[PDB]
């Protein structure tokens, strides 16, 4: 029995994520990255937090980084695309150009059946809208990689101790398989 | 409000052509409007709607809406769809839904593409060379409904349906001088100039500004004679289920649109984005093959799903809770000129919203702008020489009962002070190819353009 806070980082498909979560029975509060402070979050008392995709860098994602630093190990956090990159960067990871431009291409990803991939089919076909990946050689030791592209780019990370996980792709997208079961893992873990 | 009672209905004599027969005599009256299902065999081709003689009109040019009643005329800078909803509410006609009578009176007319500039801040690079409203909507307290499923012709009115029957039967039809084109068709761009714009768009897709852009060209010719005779012959040939003839104060809109923008039927929302087209082929064996090539083309399925993701988001902003579903993907719909790839998104309108609020959230269509929508529109304004005006807007109705249906005004001509305009576009992705997409525009309107050449 808990509200989910979706931090909107001004993506074009933010309501697709809100609707997917609503389809799964979740009470979602949508607040924008510049419309919330960490103190405001404490009083809203969320049970879980999702950092939405966005066109900006983690630095320009308002309170996104601030939220990860403060709530890591206190509340479950999911990061999607930008939210995933912000998650990596907050622990000392770097973001880099992808291999090629990935504008609504789908791609098969292999995974280890851990975190949000618990119970899901392997491989999984998913869509990427954005052209930046987490740098593997830089990835902090506190994260396992949960999924890889055909190219061995990072498509998911999970913290080894705390409930906080990131996916590079768009599960909310109709082009992406088992988006519902993926987000249901996060919701009901 | 004051009138919750259902409108009085009179059934007239069934004939398949009832709408063209009754509308002939009204075709010359400003604010006379026909929505025609093109006589199409199509799951969304059932109703022809005829209105005229509105109790109230709304005209939007730029930041001003003029609302004209009998003698009263007001001007306002307010949101045009908020003004429209206020006028509907102020009419104090509130009937229950009737599945057989989807428009029970209310608003009907044109929402032009450049009405979108009232909902988003956009650059002003493209040249405004057609003076015709961004919104031209009449309020009607009556209608004539032709139902091709029940084979019924219904005349409804919230005033005196008997007087309206007589008023209608009393009007008579002196066929006007026949339509002729008095010049050849001429594009607003050379094939060279298309390229320069096609390359500039792909340059913008590589930067990852946007993922998709509908790039359009416009053909113009001079004409003389009655636009209604042109429409009768185009309507026959195009069999398009979202066809319309609007007589405006400034000119006529001849819509042969096959595309539905948004339907709101007893709070059940539906949108059917067209994205993906292959031309139709002479040999009936080779043409059945095109329908499978189109359905099974990975490039074309990708482009479509991008637009489904866009429409899911536009509708999802305002839809109820977890109501946004995608019940059907990549159905191929054959039309005389072209096969089209059509996907359908459904949702529920919350009781706190109106169909007008739904229309504001989604307008203009993702299917004819691109993704992200605002950047696609920025680029379109930057590269297309002239504003789109009535083309790639919407024609449709907002019933007093709460229902709505709208088109996208593709395959739509504007006829104004002796000039006739026809536009054709096509979705551009990084993968797509200059000559294919240039030729795609021609394939979309050639039968239209050539049918009018004599
Ligand atoms: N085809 C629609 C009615 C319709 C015809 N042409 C239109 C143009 C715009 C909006 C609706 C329409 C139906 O059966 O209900
Ligand atoms: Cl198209
Ligand atoms: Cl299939
Ligand atoms: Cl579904
Ligand atoms: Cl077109
Ligand atoms: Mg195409
Ligand atoms: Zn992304």
């Amino acid at each position: 029995g808990g509200m989910i806070l979706l931090i909107d980082n001004y993506d074009s498909f933010t309501w697709n994520l809100y609707q997917y979560f609503c389809e799964l029975g979740a009470d979602v509060l949508v607040k924008r990255n510049d419309a919330l402070t960490l103190a405001d979050i404490d009083a809203l008392k969320p049970q879980k937090i999702v950092i939405s995709p966005g066109p900006c860098t983690p630095d320009e994602a308002g309170i996104s980084l601030d939220v990860i630093r403060h709530y890591a190990g206190r509340l479950p956090i999911l990061g999607v695309c930008l939210g995933h990159q912000a998650m990596a960067q907050a622990f000392g990871g770097k973001v880099v150009r992808a291999a090629k431009v990935m504008h609504g291409k789908t791609s098969p990803i292999t995974h280890n059946g851990e975190g949000v991939f618990r119970g899901l089919a392997n491989p999984l076909t998913v869509t990427r809208y954005h052209s930046l990946v987490v740098e593997p050689d830089s990835l902090p030791a506190c994260f396992d990689v949960t999924a890889w592209s055909e190219t061995r780019e990072i498509m998911g990370i999970r913290h080894r101790q705390w409930d906080l996980e990131g996916v590079q792709f768009h599960p909310e997208s109709i082009l992406s398989e088992q988006g519902h079961q993926l987000l249901a893992n996060f919701l009901h873990r | 409000h004051m009138k919750t009672l259902s409108p009085a209905v009179i059934t007239l004599l069934w004939r398949q052509d009832a709408a063209e027969f009754y509308f002939s005599r009204l075709s010359h009256l400003p604010w006379a409007m026909l929505l025609h299902s093109g006589y199409a065999d199509h799951p969304y081709s059932r109703f022809d709607i005829v209105v005229a003689e509105p109790i109230c009109t709304l005209t939007t040019f730029g930041k001003e809406t003029v609302v004209s009643e009998s003698e009263k005329r007001t001007t306002t800078t307010d949101d045009p769809l908020q003004v429209l909803q206020q006028v509907l509410d102020r009419a104090d006609i509130r009937p229950t839904h009737n599945e057989d009578l989807p428009f029970q009176g209310g608003a009907l007319g044109l929402f032009g593409y450049d009405l979108g500039r009232r909902f988003e801040s956009l650059p002003e690079i493209a040249e405004q060379d057609i003076v015709l409203p961004d919104m031209a909507v009449g309020i009607y307290d009556w209608a004539l409904i032709v139902d091709h499923q029940r084979h019924t012709v219904s005349l409804l009115s919230h005033n005196d349906v008997n007087a309206r029957r007589a008023w209608l039967e009393s009007q008579q039809f002196s066929p006007q001088e026949d339509f002729t084109l008095t010049s050849d068709w001429q594009s607003n761009m050379t094939r060279e100039q298309y390229g320069e714009k096609f390359r500039q768009v792909q340059e913008y897709l590589h930067s990852g500004d946007c993922y998709q852009v509908n790039l359009a060209q416009r053909f113009h010719a001079t004409y003389s004679g009655d636009e209604w005779q042109a429409f009768l012959q185009l309507n026959q040939a195009n069999r398009a289920p979202f066809s319309a003839f609007l007589r405006l104060e400034q000119g006529a809109i001849l819509s042969l649109s096959p595309e539905r923008f948004i339907l709101c039927d007893n709070s059940e929302i539906q949108t059917r984005p067209i994205k993906g087209t292959l031309p139709r082929l002479p040999d009936p064996q080779e043409d059945s093959k095109q329908a499978v090539k189109l359905a099974n083309s990975a490039k074309d399925r990708a482009e479509n799903l991008m637009i489904v993701d866009l429409m899911r988001n536009d509708i999802g902003r305002v839809a109820v809770a977890g109501s946004v579903k995608v019940p059907e993907l990549f159905v191929v719909e054959p039309f005389p000129a072209v096969h089209h790839l059509v996907s359908t998104i459904t949702a529920q309108l919350p009781e706190q919203l109106h169909a007008s609020d739904l229309l504001r959230a989604a307008f203009p269509g993702g299917s004819i702008t691109g993704a992200p929508k605002v950047r696609a529109m920025e680029i379109i304004d930057e590269l297309e020489p002239q504003r789109r005006n009535a083309w790639c807007g919407s024609i449709g109705y907002l019933s007093f009962c709460g229902n709505m249906d709208t088109s996208i005004t593709i395959r739509t001509l504007t006829a104004i002070n002796g000039q006739i305009f026809c536009s054709a576009g096509g979705g551009i992705v990084a993968d797509s190819q200059e000559e294919a997409e240039y030729q795609e525009t021609f394939d979309k309107v050639n039968r239209i353009l050539k049918q009018l050449e004599k």
